[PDB]
DNA sequence: ATCAATATCCACCTGCAGATTCTACCAAAAGTGTATTTGGAAACTGCTCCATCAAAAGGCATGTTCAGCGGAATTCCGCTGAACATGCCTTTTGATGGAGCAGTTTCCAAATACACTTTTGGTAGAATCTGCAGGTGGATATTGAT
DNA sequence: ATCAATATCCACCTGCAGATTCTACCAAAAGTGTATTTGGAAACTGCTCCATCAAAAGGCATGTTCAGCGGAATTCCGCTGAACATGCCTTTTGATGGAGCAGTTTCCAAATACACTTTTGGTAGAATCTGCAGGTGGATATTGAT
């Protein structure tokens, strides 16, 4: 396969039928596919990576949404990247103004 | 009898929702708020219980962000209470009021 | 009929990461709308990069400037060199 | 009214996860009516991703979609 | 020099029909153009996903109606589709 | 016979026939795309210019120029949201001071 | 000797808003365009030596540089004046950048 | 150090036509930072097409497209 | 500072909804091998407009003085939201026909596709044209002191 | 109210940069006419899964009461807007050398186009497994009265 040839597990093939039938252009270079399957593969390694820890963090060993949630919005480049993206059912950081702390 | 003080429930009650992702508006009256809107744009519609969700997750999202916009606006008039007038403000700055 | 999605890739990745963690079915779909997401975010720059500069083809040129002007710093920077590995790796190979 | 539905413990459990300590009388009513003009500009875009389908049901894809156009992109239902 | 177009020529007729007496500027004329470029993006981009989401191949004047319905405001939308719909239904009476 | 005149159009059907296979937007494009794309251009242009027209008349010109483009497109609630994130060079903005800043 | 009546001389907020006024009525770019030229070939460089740039590129990114400021004006102005003030300053600039997604 | 060509009076300019009437000392400094970041953000994307396209030159059309991917389109320097 | 009404936390336990391993299945991929075609790089270079220096002049920036008035701190009242407990009506949960989403197959209107005939939107450019920018002087406010 | 210091509206005037221009070349586009391929509307249909109805869970509607927050009123000082003098540096108008953008013909590494064979990812009814939600007990931290 593709992916084996590139060292990737993400799919070279499925990405590159994807691009066709998505008409960005008329033809598509062999290597764009692998470039992109690569770059998908990365930012799933890292987004899995930091949801593990906030898994590991709560002492659970299944990711759920929260995880995520708290990996990207903790995360100053993934917040960014997913600036106006919502993850269903995974809340928000905590967070209170504090001016609202009660006066010691 | 025992009583706490203006703000210690509040203050509770934010680390306690802050802390859950559990949706806070109950599922019927909202699903029923959906179809009525909904039939003013084409009658005898069915929804797929997954696109009620999607409606409800994006909806809460929406409001709770706007929440935390709006607080920000009263707390820059020295407040620490919400009130219409933030609201608009942070409606209107988002470009939501353009 | 069928429906394809990313998940078993996006599991064979999360085993890489983290071996002893599993994922639940909805986090899954969330990280299949990632997938999603970012791949059409890119493949739209990369298509509008090459009709700006009147090219019919989509390289991995277009695909790494696309990746340098959707994803901040860092991230750009460990992209591009995934990507750029990835391709070094498929042509030096039968 | 339906809108009513969405009652005021409800709205100030959202105002709490939004981090709102104190709530004046007057953000209830002023919170139903944002909520709705929300869900008009969502439901409206959906419906007619539904229309063009030629379906009679509107689908997770069709709200998914709609959001997106509207820049509220939302990770869980699709796409 | 590999000529550039523009709706310039078709900007000026349309002016000459609403304000015969009526001219503009270069700048502004430019502007107007801008203006055709964009909204023929936008209008052409939602019919193209329109037609994807729906596993379709070809995009019909029913995409570009869904697509106008999508991205214009209220009596915009109307009054569109109207001249939309009227211009197609004359290009078919005619062979 | 342009089809253009066909359709009892201003615009150019065959170019923006053209244009949309350019774009590279679908395998293919049918018949009646470019024509009634035509037609939602010309009429928006047709709107603009009408309130631009009017503005420069408004200012005592006969040409119109970019702040007339932006009188017309901020003072229409329709087509101001239309463009809600564009912006017109050379346009300024609307005359417009809050209240409590009057003396 | 007749001094009796001092200079003309307005009152604090009259010019200002002969100044408001007179500025919304124009279209004319507000910046100095050479140092604007100078301040924009300034920062490209830090990011790639050796660019040239056609006049009409300097102008675009002025006639935006200008149209976001003046627009980034109007919310900040709306900021001071719910403080109950008329007097813009940096926090409300901040508040405004805060609310348009462009800090937080 | 030519962000200084920002002067005080032009600053006031802008902040006139935006309505202000009431300028703070310490708002000068802080329009320069905000304008900075604007323009590095703009000329950042501006010069990305520039070498994209090989060029050494950044044309009006690399602004119009770095803008347009910012969400700020611009009319009037070819689209 | 001293109880004391409650909220919060940690260690432990366990049923079960949701996750997982399994043998099986096949249309749809994805990969391989071959022949045809073509996008766009390399080399040459016409020609655009970008960087730069020159010189004069004024409109704007700089820097200061001065004091009106707005920002901010303090005080304090009374209007209103937060806490609470009394009481039940709406929402949640689990079960069952039927609407319509979706898979499969027929086939006609409609869209590629290659060939040429013809019309036309750029444009180089020439010429003559013409709205209005910008200087002006005088009639009408608009301000601010008294 | 009355009036003096300025700012503002403004229609008339007219040369000048920017617009409307037209003789004419034209490569490119857009249009006409078969010939060939095919997307997707139709009609029939099986079965998910959605709307509906009965029933059991449990959150919301209510009125009372007062702590504490919003903002009116007063006060003080320091900062920011108005006016002014000085002269710098931006603007304007040209000229010019040549960097580099952009047109053109050449030509092959790379991509599309089927044809053919192996493989895999998705679906599924079946069986087994398990992370953790949630309920219990008991310790101890937090809050609010005294």
């Amino acid at each position: 396969t593709r992916s084996s040839r590139a060292g990737l597990q993400f799919p070279v093939g499925r990405v590159h039928r994807l691009l066709r039938k998505g008409n960005y252009a008329e033809r598509v270079g062999a290597g764009a596919p692998v470039y992109l399957a690569a770059v998908l593969e990365y930012l799933t390694a890292e987004i899995l990576e930091l949801a593990g820890n906030a898994a590991r963090d709560n002492k659970k060993t299944r990711i759920i949404p929260r995880h995520l949630q708290l990996a990207v919005r903790n995360d100053e480049e993934l917040n960014k990247l997913l600036g106006r993206v919502t993850i269903a059912q995974g809340g928000v950081l905590p967070n209170i103004q504090s001016v609202l702390l009660p006066k010691k | 009898p025992h009583r706490y003080r203006p703000g210690t429930v509040a203050l509770r009650e934010i680390r306690r929702y802050q802390k859950s992702t559990e949706l806070l508006i109950r599922k019927l009256p909202f699903q029923r708020l959906v179809r009525e809107i909904a039939q003013d744009f084409k009658t005898d519609l069915r929804f797929q219980s997954s696109a009620v969700m999607a409606l409800q997750e994006a909806s809460e999202a929406y409001l709770v962000a706007l929440f935390e916009d709006t607080n920000l606006c009263a707390i820059h008039a020295k407040r620490v209470t919400i009130m219409p007038k933030d609201i608009q403000l942070a409606r209107r700055i988002r470009g939501e009021r353009a | 009929s069928r429906k394809e999605s990313y998940a078993i890739y996006v599991y064979k990745v999360l085993k890489q990461v983290h071996p002893d963690t599993g994922i639940s079915s909805k986090a899954m779909s969330i990280m299949n709308s990632f997938v999603n997401d970012v791949f059409e975010r890119i493949a739209g720059e990369a298509s509008r990069l090459a009709h700006y500069n009147k090219r019919s083809t989509i390289t991995s040129r277009e695909i790494q400037t696309a990746v340098r002007l959707l994803l901040p710093g860092e991230l750009a920077k460990h992209a591009v060199s995934e990507g750029t590995k990835a391709v070094t790796k498929y042509t030096s190979a039968k | 009214d339906n809108i009513q539905g969405i009652t005021k413990p409800a709205i100030r459990r959202l105002a709490r996860r939004g981090g709102v300590k104190h709530i004046s009388g007057l953000i209830y009513e002023e919170t139903r009516g944002v909520l709705k003009v929300f869900l008009e500009n969502v439901i409206r875009d959906a419906v007619t991703y539904t229309e063009h389908a030629k379906r009679k049901t509107v689908t997770a894809m069709d709200v998914v979609y709609a959001l997106k156009r509207q820049g509220r992109t939302l990770y869980g239902f699709g796409g």
